[PDB]
């Protein structure tokens, strides 16, 4: 796989896609 | 934190990896 | 505003939307 | 959970609110 | 709800998730 | 160009990209 | 409308232009 | 507009609600 | 059609758009 | 990782995901 | 083909890399 | 390449149309 790039929405598309059933938890600073 | 790396510098998938649950 | 069915990756991308910096969990198995 | 809420049933912006940190 | 910062795409993406069956209009300057 | 089947958000993804700058109107009840 | 035109059945970029202001 | 304000600033899902058919 | 901005992903999205079942290739630099 | 379904413009995400700079084709008739 | 692997039936973001270039 | 000129310039979708196999 190669390094991201990732903002905003972008960010929780990749998690989403790497993470399937599991899910994940989205948590920002502030 | 990872939201704000991957935005401001660059996080690979096994970064992300570990938010999974 | 309106119900409507929200799946996958829509699902995620309207979690952003209405959390954004809250941050959330999105977990499938429950 | 959310998938049967939102996505096999209906759900509002509101009930997604329920799953914000 | 929290503010949005959003721009192209990511907008039409917003007024869809908030409108719903109702639909919208998307009308840009210029 | 082609043909495809193009629903919800990506039906409005599309119509972005069509009309961008002219704007458009999504409106499913018709 | 734009919905059976689209998404039941198929349609092109130009006929999505049809929905453009 | 609201399509410049939401890119440039901020804007809330109430204000994208006006927008709606 | 119009001109179109498109960076990152927004790009192959409209590149699955045009070319729908023909598919494509996305080729970057470096 | 997971395992999930991927079809169409999500497909395609996720192969510009897994794939970014090096490029990759989408050849659905195959 | 990728259709088969991926949509039709389940694949692994290891299995996508299949189709990098 | 369209990848960068669609990037930091701007493209057309018969110009994108070029990329389809
Ligand atoms: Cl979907
Ligand atoms: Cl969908
Ligand atoms: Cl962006
Ligand atoms: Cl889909
Ligand atoms: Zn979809
Ligand atoms: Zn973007």
């Amino acid at each position: 796989f190669v390094n991201q790039h990732l903002c905003g929405s972008h960010l929780v598309e990749a998690l989403y896609l790497v993470c399937g059933e599991r899910g994940f938890f989205y948590t920002p600073k502030t | 934190g990872i939201v704000e790396q991957c935005c401001t510098s660059i996080c690979s998938l096994y970064q992300l990896e570990n938010y999974c649950n």
